[PDB]
């Protein structure tokens, strides 16, 4: 129930990372209550937050942290995002989180099989409660091991990222025009206009040696 | 000058003007192409910077309007490849990689084969085929993208051994020119004659263990390795029957029935026995869970699917049912609503999944950007599913941010004085826009005690005030008018009785026997007999 | 037939007793279509002699005529009695065997029955009760199997037929006097035994019950065990997913989905109607020995599709240059061109 | 050479080879069932052309009109127990083809059904049906209808309208 | 250079900016004359 | 202008250029658009070939393939 609690349970049981990093988006639409709570996060205690504009986009980077430093944080912003909807210990947290795919490592939190982004290797969480996630993700994080990236790489995925819901944005501005707009419907006519014509003509042919192969 | 040649041109200007009108005309935009680079030069550095520029911007936006064009990819790299840039061109196939989630084999062998000449760098170069490996080696044309990696690691290496690994790599794959690849190893064995080589073939002792060959012996070696060899063909036999009869399945179940493979511009379409195959093979493999080739089936059935919404549906189904990661499916869902030109079905299980997902304000934002892109007026659209979905899922994220107005009766349900505007608006059209009833059947389906009142008060009454002609005199606006009163928490049976009457009388008395005695009758011959006795002495006078 | 078609169209152009007898003699030689016509035209003509004629044509009998006739001596109705023991011993005469198990009409006859026996409201109270009576008491009848002189406790059991009447006991238990207990002990009841359990309309009235009782967890519970114990048709099942579904986002907010997601291993109330749409034998939760893998793709058979154990197919180049390769195992490797089918279509069709 | 295109032999052709028969089979059918709620069981996945029930025996076919319907029908309801205890799916030969196995029976002694022809263009398999043009690849221009049986061309909305007026009438007969 | 690019979807779902002179992703090009077109779509 | 081998500007002036003189007696080019070819099932095009196999090995394949033509 206790965020602090659970990060000193797992500082008792698990006894930095070279060129560490996480990217988190976080979407809250209530732009004014996140910046309440992340500025209070940030005056508590490396994780930059970066805006790009509801629909507030603000990504959590994490570099250089003791696993613990992440540990706390996520999982708050996590707690933080049902929040606003449930009742501004009860019910558990789902989200992402990206790494870089510069990794190697070596159930509550799962590799995405299909990301969307370029070579972000989108890890999902599940729907484990508070401390097993704080378990499973202190123990994923133990297993894994980066190699460095750097290149302002938040620049690049800021870029990326918006272009594909900036996409996303365009096919549902589509929505309207399917067909009658978007491309020529005269010409298209034409040309599919006898193909379905005949088409339907061998639908019906068949559907009548149907009849005859069916009845007698 | 031939850049300002090319402007001051009217067929320039005519033909650009037919293709800005029309994105997705691909045979517009096919005459634009053709006019800029036949137009022009034969193109090298010495051809005008803009028109160089006007080149690249003009397939940029292509590509990025038709995101699956193979070779048009191609033809972009390489005509910039020609220019020099050879940075750029290693940037635009990654591109175009990227655009195909790193799969489909066309852009595989030919940025390959490309990557041959320009790439130096050994163990870089073959990690670039490793990673090119993993994604589309077990795609099942995949023939040329091996005997090219097969005839390059012979070029390259020294030492047969890292070409061995590849041959015993390449058989177990079901490829459709599997035969070749055992031709060549085949030919492979018969070369090998010093009998210590047998250990690079395969591990010394999985040698001795299980197929009873020593590479050390003291003895004539002659007949020991001709019986080497003759005991090696048997395995190699076994090892074809099992690779030669899946590929036969293969071949005469699916790819006998698959004639179109390569995405030809979405006016076009695919015939009904070719969907038949395709959705069998998409079923087919997602038995052999090798995931590697069900993505890859996924992927490479999505190129002259694109956009019928069979296939993504198809997808995202799969993804969630059977691998389990249920966020993918939310990111080809995603990729999918970005083109299938029947976006409803997807965009209502996309609704779902994200509701799944629990990413709330991913669907508050996405539901006002359907907003935005009716640009209001959700109500005024033909189709009725998207409005339909569209107001379900509103409702469900709007009533559960603003919610407890009705007191003892909660629920909030769909019931906010701007939604009901929403909902009065698509209801007052009559019959200019279609699926008017089936708002009614949810709204009657609300329930107890303020909210009967509320809602045949409001909805009910302002239409008996003014009675729509076509909106009263259909039986199911009876219908359900009586079925909200006669489903209610808070009163007897006798008051519900009186109150039916009291319905059935005011608007209609008058002809509509064709009309509201068919349903209406089918509602009181179902919940009693008794009124039905009074019922039809009213309508028969 | 095209004689008698003229005829009977020279017969529409023009006494008219005469015209009948001929068509009567034309209907002898026939069949349903004319003596529905001729029904047409006897109403044309303008009633007991068009009801003789109907019972001479269901002597005569196939389905949609004689029900047609049920319904139209149903529109007559408010005349009389004799017309009420007519329909009621045309109907019996169906349901006996020439109609034998049929959902369709025997709420005709409840609906039948209601208007006649029964038509202030202290009356009407201990009148509907009574009405209560009389099906509950056939219904513990039928548990009990002892079925006495009453003909309608005799036609309400015909093996598909005890559905609609405890349908319609639930319906007027709970819809008249807001019983809400009686009700649920019936729910209970009738949850248990076999005939009334795949039945259609008990369930959607248990459906629109517990829509009226506007808690989820039991319809929570109603939707996940429907295609697995509850074994109900797929138009049926699929409308009332998607009715589900509608009236979930209908009625919901956040927080009770989010506490109505079951944690970590099952479905979640919005997704699952929406995946299991159709796939009724569907499960929220050993390899290649399995019914699906043997019968893949080509699905007439099952086959014995040999693989290779030990084959290194999802791995890369590197990992697989790492240690030297062992050997391939091979698996079922004779049952190449060994084809084992069911047969049961022959087998219990035709043999 | 080295490389010869393969030879492989036919099989004979009985109905469960040559893909073409979407008649699935229903066995261990109950009294109870008859012709109307079959049909109700095997609609969702795809237009039927019929269901024909021999009284005197436990039996039962469908008529898809792909075979992709088929499939699905048969991956669905395999041991799926209807109105009482399991049945048991395969293809049946169905109609008047089995009236000449029968007769074949008696004089101790096959036909593809036809499938299609070629392409279409216009149908999307296992598009069902309920009871202006602009044909696009979503639109999915042609589909079959049978209450006699037509090939008719479009909403949504009016499946979502006959399951409301079949959910009204749940609650009763009227089935 | 006396060509503006210039996207459909923007400007029929009234987004700002459905013109720009340099480029941006995936604008078609136009001329300078931009008025046929407008005229073009309504 | 991809696989017809000289339109693809990288070899493309090579296939021009290394053409032998042809001083004794005796192409699907750019032109080619989406809507020269709208519907390629109207116009039959030949099937997917079977692959092929060592005739070694031709004796042991799979008898009586499921599904005849």
């Amino acid at each position: 129930f206790d965020i602090w609690k659970n990060l000193d349970r797992i500082r008792s049981t698990k006894k930095f990372i070279k060129g560490s990093l996480l990217i988190l988006p976080m979407r809250t639409e209530d732009k004014q209550q996140f910046d309440e709570c992340m500025d209070e996060l940030h005056k508590y205690i490396i994780l930059r937050c970066y805006p790009q504009k509801e629909g507030m986009l603000f990504y959590i980077v994490l570099k250089d942290f003791n696993i613990l430093d992440s540990c706390f944080v996520l999982s708050v912003l996590l707690a933080f995002q049902k929040r606003l909807w449930m009742a501004p210990k009860n019910i558990n947290l789902t989200g992402s989180f990206y790494l870089p795919k510069n990794i190697e490592t070596g159930s509550s939190i799962v590799e995405v099989g299909f990301n969307v982004v370029p070579d972000f290797q989108q890890f999902q969480v599940k729907a484990c409660h508070v401390s097993k996630f704080m378990n499973e993700l202190s123990n994923f994080f133990s297993q894994v091991e980066f190699g460095k990236c750097e290149a302002n790489v938040i620049n690049y995925f800021k870029r990326e990222y918006n272009r594909t819901y900036s996409q996303i944005s365009l096919a549902l501005y589509e929505l309207p025009l399917i067909g009658d707009g978007l491309f020529d419907i005269k010409s298209y006519i034409s040309k599919t206009r006898p193909i379905i014509e005949t088409s339907k003509a061998q639908m019906i042919k068949h559907i009548s040696e149907m009849k005859a192969y069916n009845e007698i | 000058d031939k850049y300002t040649a090319l402007i001051h041109d009217e067929n320039f200007s005519t033909l650009t003007l037919n293709v800005s009108r029309y994105p997705k005309s691909l045979a517009y935009w096919e005459k634009l192409l053709n006019y800029i680079v036949k137009a022009s030069a034969p193109i090298c550095k010495s051809t005008e910077p803009q028109l160089l520029k006007l080149i690249r911007c003009t397939y940029s936006s292509m590509l990025n309007e038709f995101p699956y064009l193979e070779n048009y990819y191609i033809d972009f790299a390489l005509l910039e490849y020609k220019l020099g840039n050879v940075s750029m061109s290693h940037k635009i196939f990654q591109r175009g990689l990227q655009a195909f989630n790193q799969r489909s084999l066309l852009l595989w062998t030919s940025y390959l084969k490309f990557c041959n000449n320009v790439i130096s760098h050994q163990k870089q170069l073959f990690k670039k085929y490793e990673t090119a490996e993993e994604y589309v080696g077990l795609h099942f044309f995949s023939g040329e993208f091996w005997d090219l990696y097969l005839e390059q690691i012979s070029s390259r290496c020294t030492s047969s051994k890292k070409y061995w690994n590849v041959l015993r790599k390449i058989l177990e794959i079901p490829l459709h020119s599997f035969s070749k690849f055992y031709a060549l190893w085949l030919q492979r064995i018969d070369d090998i004659m010093d009998l210590k080589q047998l250990s690079q073939l395969t591990s010394k002792d999985e040698l001795l263990k299980k197929l009873k060959i020593d590479i050390n012996y003291s003895g004539r070696k002659g007949p020991y390795l001709q019986d080497a060899k003759k005991k090696l063909k048997k395995i190699t036999k076994e090892m074809y029957m099992v690779v030669q009869y899946q590929v036969l399945e293969i071949y005469s179940i699916f790819e006998s029935k698959i004639y179109i493979n390569y995405y030809t511009s979405p006016e076009t379409l695919v015939s009904s026995d070719e969907i038949e195959t395709w959705i069998k093979y998409l079923d087919y493999t997602i038995t052999l869970q090798t995931d590697s080739l069900t993505h890859l089936n996924f992927q490479r059935a999505l190129l002259p699917l694109a956009h019928y919404d069979l296939v993504w549906i198809k997808y995202s189904k799969w993804l969630i049912n059977s691998k389990n990661d249920l966020l993918g499916a939310k990111n080809v869902l995603l990729m999918g609503l970005k083109f299938s030109l029947k976006k409803t079905e997807i965009i209502k299980l996309l609704y779902s999944v994200i509701c799944k997902l629990n990413e709330y304000v991913l669907l508050r934002n996405l539901l006002e950007k359907i907003e935005s892109s009716y640009s209001d007026n959700v109500e005024n659209v033909d189709d009725f599913e998207i409005f339909w979905d569209y107001l379900q899922f509103k409702t469900f994220c709007q009533n559960s941010l603003y919610s407890s107005r009705y007191s003892d009766s909660q629920s909030n349900g769909l019931l906010n004085k701007e939604l009901f505007d929403k909902v009065w608006k698509r209801l007052s059209c009559k019959e200019k826009k279609s699926g008017q009833e089936i708002l009614l059947n949810n709204l009657v389906q609300f329930y107890s005690k303020d909210t009967v009142e509320f809602v045949e008060k409001n909805i009910f009454q302002k239409i008996i005030e003014f009675g729509w002609e076509y909106y009263l005199q259909n039986g199911m606006f009876w219908n359900c008018y009586c079925r909200l009163i006669y489903f209610d928490t808070s009163r007897s049976y006798l008051d519900k009785r009186q109150y039916i009457v009291r319905k059935i009388w005011p608007q209609i008395d008058k002809k509509f026997a064709q009309s509201v005695l068919p349903s209406l009758t089918e509602f009181c011959e179902s919940y009693f007999p008794e009124e039905m006795d009074t019922l039809e002495e009213m309508f028969t006078e | 037939l095209e004689n008698w078609s003229r005829y009977l169209k020279f017969v529409t152009d023009p006494d008219k007793e005469f015209v009948m007898s001929v068509f009567d003699r034309c209907l002898i030689p026939c069949h349903e279509n004319t003596w529905m016509m001729y029904i047409k035209w006897l109403t044309k003509k303008n009633d007991e002699v068009v009801v003789d004629i109907y019972q001479k044509a269901n002597t005569f009998l196939f389905k949609t005529l004689r029900y047609d006739f049920l319904r139209f001596l149903k529109r007559k109705y408010r005349s009389n009695n004799t017309l009420f023991n007519n329909i009621f011993n045309e109907t019996v005469s169906r349901y006996l065997k020439i109609w034998p198990n049929d959902i369709l009409l025997m709420t005709e006859y409840l609906c039948m029955l209601k208007r006649h026996s029964f038509k202030s409201p202290k009356e009407i109270l201990e009148k509907q009760t009574s009405f209560t009576k009389i099906l509950e008491t056939s219904i513990t009848n039928y548990i009990n199997n002892q079925i006495d002189a009453k003909v309608h406790l005799q036609t309400l059991i015909n093996d598909k037929n005890l559905s609609i009447v405890v349908v319609e006991l639930i319906k007027t238990t709970w819809l008249v006097l807001k019983n809400n207990m009686q009700t649920r002990k019936y729910f209970n009841l009738y949850q248990k035994n076999i005939l009334i359990k795949n039945s259609v309309p008990f369930w959607l009235t248990y459906y629109k019950f517990e829509k009226s009782n506007v808690n989820f967890t039991k319809l929570n519970k109603f939707i996940r065990e429907l295609g697995v114990e509850i074994y109900l048709p797929t138009t049926v099942m699929n409308d009332i997913l998607t009715d589900y579904k509608t009236f979930y986002l209908t009625h919901s907010n956040i927080v009770t989905y989010e506490s109505s997601i079951i944690d970590s291993n099952t479905f979640d109330p919005i997704l699952y109607p929406e995946l299991k749409m159709s796939n009724p034998k569907y499960d929220p939760v050993d390899w290649h020995k399995k019914t699906e893998w043997k019968e893949a793709g080509h699905i007439g058979i099952t086959t014995e599709r040999p693989q290779i154990s030990n084959s290194i197919i999802e791995c890369n180049s590197g990992t697989l240059i790492q240690k030297p390769i062992s050997l391939p195992n091979f698996r079922n490797l004779e049952k190449i061109n060994q084809v084992k089918i069911n047969d049961l279509y022959t087998e219990e069709f035709l043999k | 050479s080295q490389f010869i295109y393969p030879v492989q032999q036919q099989p004979s052709l009985n109905h469960f080879t040559d893909p073409n028969n979407t008649t699935v089979f229903i066995g261990g059918l109950s009294s109870l069932v008859t012709e109307d709620e079959l049909r109700a069981y095997f609609q969702p996945f795809g237009t039927i052309v019929y269901v024909k029930i021999p009284v005197g025996k436990c039996c039962g076919f469908v008529q898809y009109v792909d075979r992709l319907s088929a499939e699905a029908a048969i991956a669905g309801m395999q041991g799926f127990p209807i109105a009482n205890s399991r049945v048991r799916l395969s293809w049946g030969r169905s109609a008047k083809q089995t009236a000449l196995l029968q007769q074949a029976m008696l004089s101790n002694s096959q036909q593809q059904q036809p499938g299609l022809q070629q392409p279409n263009y216009g149908y999307i398999p296992s598009s069902t049906c309920e009871a202006s043009s602009t044909m696009l690849p979503g639109c999915q221009i042609l589909n079959y209808s049978n209450p006699g049986q037509q090939v008719i061309m479009q909403a949504v909305v009016n499946s979502t309208n006959a399951m409301l007026n079949r959910l009204e009438q749940g609650s009763n007969g009227f089935m | 250079r006396d060509i503006v690019f210039v996207s459909p979807q923007l400007y029929l779902s009234s987004q700002e900016g459905w013109k720009s002179d340099s480029a941006k992703s995936g604008f078609i090009p136009i001329l300078k004359n931009d008025l046929q077109r407008f005229q073009d779509s309504l | 202008k991809v696989f017809v081998d000289a339109n693809r500007f990288d070899i493309g002036d090579l296939v021009k250029a290394s053409k032998l003189p042809q001083r004794a007696n005796e192409s699907r080019s750019r032109d080619e658009t989406c809507e020269s070819n709208p519907f390629p099932r109207l116009n039959n095009p030949k099937k997917l070939e079977p692959p092929k196999i060592l005739s070694q090995w031709s004796n042991t394949i799979p008898k009586t393939s499921i599904f005849y033509s």
